[PDB]
DNA sequence: CCAGAAATTGGCACGAAAATTGCAATAAATACAA
DNA sequence: TTGTATTTATTGCAATTTTCGTGCCAATTTCTGG
């Protein structure tokens, strides 16, 4: 994972039950971008015609 | 909206170690057999008629 | 000649079957075909001379 | 530029070769009882 | 010593139709002079 500055306070409701408030300087520094690769398949047969 | 048809092969060829090699298609040769269960009461103590039949 | 039989059986039994070879699915009947000519004593089969057209 | 004069193609016919089907029950070798 | 009923072993001809190549010609596309 990665190591991150955290305070234990309320804020405003937004940390109700569970939630978790981020900062945006964490998505301007892409530290939770993650890569994804998917594979597709085109399949050529052998018809009567 | 559609799909194409096919057609199941015959016979086989191929080419293995550099010669072509020939066989039947497995999957589509038609076989019988002999049911042994009625085969096996062709016994002479038995009727005439099924005996016969 | 090659098989030793006669011309209708094999007519009869290369009617309707099919062939799976490597580069594709043909009829058993497909194999054969008139000829023409070639000059030094060879032959060209129909086949052959549509495909070069 | 345009009109009169030359190649092109598919139908039709010819002989010859090839694919198709109607013939549907037979005959020879082998074992057992007198 | 033999005559009969059983078990395998038989996958080919001869009409007959269909198709093969190829030449002749009539209705369409290109070649050449005032």
């Amino acid at each position: 994972g990665q190591n991150m500055r955290v305070a234990f306070m309320p804020w405003n409701g937004y940390n109700f039950e569970d939630s978790i408030l981020v900062s945006e300087r964490v998505v301007q520094e892409d530290r939770f971008t993650t890569i994804h690769i998917q594979e597709l398949a085109c399949v050529s047969r052998d018809t009567k015609l | 909206t559609g799909e194409p048809e096919y057609v199941i092969p015959d016979v086989l060829v191929r080419k293995h170690n550099g010669h072509w090699t020939v066989e039947l298609n497995s999957d589509s040769i038609p076989r019988l057999q002999i049911n042994q269960h009625y085969a096996s009461m062709c016994n002479n103590a038995r009727n005439d008629g099924d005996s016969q039949f | 000649q090659a098989v030793e039989m006669h011309e209708s059986t094999i007519s009869r039994v290369t009617t309707q079957k099919y062939l799976h070879s490597p580069r594709g699915i043909f009829e058993l009947k497909y194999f054969f075909s008139s000829h023409v000519n070639t000059e030094g004593g060879g032959e060209a089969s129909s086949t052959a001379i549509r495909a070069l057209v």
